[PDB]
RNA sequence: GGACCUGGCGGUGCUUCAUAUCCCUCUAGAGGAGCCUGUUCUGUAAUCGAUAAACCCCGAUCAACCUCACCACCUCUUGCUCAGCCUAUAUACCGCCAUCUUAACCCUGAUGAAGGCUACAAAGUACGUUAGGUCAAGGUGUAGCCCAUGAGGUGGCAAGAAAUGGGCUACAUUUUCUACCCCAGAAAAUUUAGCAGUAAACUGAGAGGCUUAGUUGAACAGGGCCCUGAAGCGCGUCGUCAAGUCGUAAAGUGUACUGGAAAGUGCACUU
């Protein structure tokens, strides 16, 4: 599976038309190496759906998409990223979904079909987070996600799905 | 040796580039030919050069520098500049050897004029 | 010896010789003149508009002539031959006068430009006749990706889009000079800094991606392995090259005896496999322009080049049309097709009244220097070599 | 473990000016018409290809029923003369052009690595290279075919179309013709140079498109750079999964809390 190269700094600054490197507000993981070690640990994604949250330049995204994934849902906050991502998607058809919106009010329980709901007790459903998303965005998410695990819904309709 | 690790005694007319010819060198041959209106300038050419080789396989080692061929008439001046290694009988042996042959080869009055020295006079070092 | 007088016939094969005539015959391979496309001319026009006045006239030439006459590096070995049989026979002044000063080229801004002003045309001229070789020979060849080491001014980039733009998806550019690249960007873009790139898909890179996994649809190297200071970095960039060569691998170099050798220790480097366990285990052949994989019958004293006339950029020194002069070998992934090879015409054809002299490498790996008439070879074999041209294939079988 | 030293970045940017070539400005001319050439497409079995080899007998010239070249059919044979071809090769040499390359001494630091300048002066002095072009004002060889790469005969071949590149002619009223050599009468967009006796216009002499001698004689003449020159300041002194057959170019120190933590806030300190 032949995928484009990963952006470096240098087409990310030209993408964000910063023209200059000290003006990011932002940390990127643009090491591959390290982005597979993160997705080895998320387990074994092999034919899994993949609630991918924070995609950014896509280093996470080419990690998972490397792994034998059904679908990966992808759901971005800004625009400039959707070219590479939607370039990634004709690289590899029909596994990468891309959406525009905030992961703290994007609706997963109704993103994927509704045959992969396992039984609360049973065994974790098919069914992944994953997730590099700024630090002031994921301590919200998590206590939003914590409470939805209280109450069973949201991306918890599937059953017992694990976070990364 | 490496590659950025690179990065001879010679007379008067050695040492001295081609295009000094008429400012520090001369001519060695000196003819007619060549001037306006003269002809058989090739032909003396031509003739240069037999005597050149021939001076040059006939005294093997011994010439220290170039011949000076002079023409005056029908005379033919041979002027060369030998070393003190062979001996003079031997060198007389080839002035008359050399003079009847060009005589008889040229059809005219050839002459020789040996000037031994010692050694090869360098005049610096390239 | 691939003309036997009255022995080898014309390979007859589609049914050839009946459907269409001599002037279409299979093995011609020539390419109309050469015109690079409107918008490279017209981005190198605007970027060289700064300063093209009676200077960069000089320059030109003056960088043309010094990388055509550019020789090889001395190894070391080869000073240290040459050193004992003057000491036999101070020393270093000798060497100095009889050895090549290969200097390195340090592509700043100013000669970047001067570079491009020199050589885009040709460049592209010479890249277009070895891609149209691969065209011509397997019109069913779709490739998706395409790298090219030493992509100075995008030549490659250029001649690949005009021809396989269709399928084209991914081009790797790779150059460690920044100001060439920044150069290669702004012709891409119109000439202007700021604007839309003309061809899509196209990546730029200053070190050269060392990985078999990572493996390209063609591979091409023009005018860049002359620039590699010593058989060792040109030893590991072609073996680099083709381990990431995934269908064809194109070297085209200047045509001349450096070009030539160093393309024919290319083209043995890959012939002769030295990997133990290769990720990729297909063996190579030579699909251009060598009708076999012997060593060739003209590395001895003479050298084995092509020429493709082209248009070159109007500029105040270019007026007529021009002749570039290369050297090319395309190594292909596989086996060969078919065991029906044909003659390669590496020398000018010169016709002559009712006969015809070309001089052919067989693929018996020797060269045979033919005088095609036609009550010996026969007419259609006359007729084809007739219209055969520098650089064609002549169909003779048996 | 402590102290110190050399450094090296084949480095990075900027600053000011000398900044001439090169710019930019500025000045003066160069697109239409008719033919001839370059490229492309289309078309033919084929060449709208050439005249030490036609024609013409103003210049030039197109196809000429010249002749060579191409295409389709044939013929000749020991013949021209131990025949005949300009067919190749300078990718044979020579020649002619062109390309590229071409140390010692003396002091200082306690006699450590190490360092050595002040002018109203404080240790410093001494040829090769090339698958190059040229077989027309030139040679020395080598190869080819010899029922044909030789000699003839019968027909055909004589292209079409565009866009652009180039060349030759005439292109006027500040002109043209006569007399005169200047007071008469009749007619009707890129590019090339600039920088002065230059551009432009007009005459003569030569060797037989090239070399020399003259006459008349302009317009513009301001700003800034690339690049060496002259110096100055600063900066700067990469990462990762198993090493590359890896990727790439006001500020601080503590402590406490931190659930909108790519670090923030609170309290106390330092320069
Ligand atoms: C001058 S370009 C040759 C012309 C160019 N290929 C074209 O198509 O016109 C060759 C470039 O290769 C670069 N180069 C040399 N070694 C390289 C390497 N090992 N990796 C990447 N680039 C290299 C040099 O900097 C040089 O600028
Ligand atoms: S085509 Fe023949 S002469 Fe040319 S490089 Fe190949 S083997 Fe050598
Ligand atoms: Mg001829
Ligand atoms: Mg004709
Ligand atoms: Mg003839
Ligand atoms: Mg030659
Ligand atoms: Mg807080
Ligand atoms: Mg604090």
């Amino acid at each position: 599976c032949r995928l484009p190269p990963l952006p470096t700094i240098r087409e990310i600054i030209k993408l964000l038309r910063l023209q200059a490197a000290k003006q990011l507000s932002q940390n990127f993981l643009l090491d591959l190496r390290l982005t597979d070690k993160i997705v080895r640990k998320a387990g074994n994604l092999t034919n899994a759906y993949v609630y991918e949250v924070g995609p950014g330049p896509g280093g996470i995204t080419r990690s998972i998409l490397n792994a034998d994934v059904a679908e990966l849902l992808v759901v971005e906050k800004d625009t400039r990223f959707i070219p590479g991502l939607q370039m990634l998607s004709d690289a590899a058809p029909g596994k990468l979904r891309i959406v525009h919106g905030d992961v703290l009010t994007f609706k997963v329980e109704k993103a994927f079909s509704e045959s992969l709901k396992r039984p609360w007790e049973d065994d974790p459903p098919n069914v992944h987070i994953i997730g590099n998303l700024p630090f002031s965005v994921s301590t919200p998410l998590i206590i939003k996600w914590l409470e939805n695990i209280s109450c069973r819904d949201g991306p918890f309709v599937y059953g017992r799905t694990q976070m990364t | 040796r490496e590659l950025p690790c690179a990065w001879k005694p010679v007379t008067y007319e050695e040492a001295h580039a081609p295009h000094y010819i008429a400012h520090r060198k001369g001519w060695l041959s000196l003819h007619t030919g060549n001037l306006d209106g003269e002809d058989h300038a090739a032909e003396r050419t031509v003739e240069d050069v037999f005597l050149r080789k021939f001076m040059w396989g006939t005294f093997p080692g011994c010439l220290a520098d170039q011949l000076v061929l002079k023409r005056r008439g029908n005379q033919l001046e041979i002027c060369a500049v030998v070393l003190r290694q062979l001996s003079p009988h031997k060198y007389y042996f080839l002035v008359g050897y050399s003079e009847t042959l060009l005589s008889y080869f040229y059809k005219c009055p050839v002459r020789l004029h040996l000037q031994t020295v010692p050694s090869k006079v360098v005049y610096k070092y390239l | 010896a691939a003309l036997v007088p009255g022995v080898t016939q014309v390979d007859n094969k589609s049914g050839f010789l009946q459907k269409r005539p001599h002037r279409q015959h299979p093995g011609i391979l020539k390419l109309p003149h050469v015109r690079l496309p409107q918008a490279l001319a017209n981005g190198a026009q605007l970027l060289l508009l700064g300063s093209a006045g009676p200077t960069m006239e000089n320059q030109v030439q003056t960088l043309t002539s010094y990388l055509w006459s550019r020789h090889l590096p001395v190894e070391p070995e080869e000073l240290q031959r040459r050193a004992r049989h003057l000491e036999k026979k101070a020393v270093l002044h000798a060497l100095r006068k009889t050895t090549y000063h290969w200097q390195e080229l340090s592509y700043t801004e100013g000669l970047s430009l001067v570079y491009m002003a020199a050589r885009l045309d040709g460049g592209f001229a010479a890249v277009s006749r070895a891609f149209h070789e691969i065209r011509a020979r397997n019109p069913a060849f779709q490739p998706q990706t395409l790298m090219d080491f030493g992509s100075g001014t995008g030549s490659v980039t250029w001649a690949a889009h005009s021809i396989w733009g269709q399928s084209l998806r991914e081009y790797m550019c790779v150059d460690r000079s920044a100001a060439m690249l920044v150069l290669a960007e702004k012709l891409l873009k119109g000439g202007s800094e700021s604007g839309e790139p003309y061809i899509p898909g196209v990546f730029f890179r200053q070190f050269l991606p060392v990985s078999p996994k990572v493996q390209f649809d063609v591979v091409v190297s023009a005018f860049s392995l002359s620039e590699l200071p010593s058989k060792a970095d040109r030893t590991e960039v072609v073996q680099t090259l083709w381990r990431k060569t995934g269908h064809f691998l194109v070297l085209v170099e200047n045509g001349t005896k450096a070009g030539h050798s160093l393309l024919m220790d290319a083209r043995d480097l890959v012939l002769k496999g030295k990997e133990k366990s290769p990720l990729d285990p297909r063996p190579g052949f030579v699909f251009a322009p060598c009708p076999h994989e012997l060593p060739c019958p003209q590395l001895t004293n003479l050298a084995c080049s092509f020429s493709q006339a082209y248009h070159p950029i109007p500029f105040s020194w270019n007026k007529k049309p021009k002749e570039e002069k290369f050297s090319m070998v395309i190594l292909a992934r596989g086996s060969p097709e078919e065991a029906h090879r044909w003659p390669r015409i590496t020398q000018p054809v010169l016709k002559r009244p009712r006969h015809v002299h070309c001089h052919l490498c067989c693929p018996d790996g020797h060269m045979q220097h033919a005088v095609l008439t036609a009550r010996r070879h026969g007419r259609d074999l006359y007729r084809c070599a007739r219209v055969s041209s520098w650089g064609d294939l002549l169909p003779v079988l048996t």
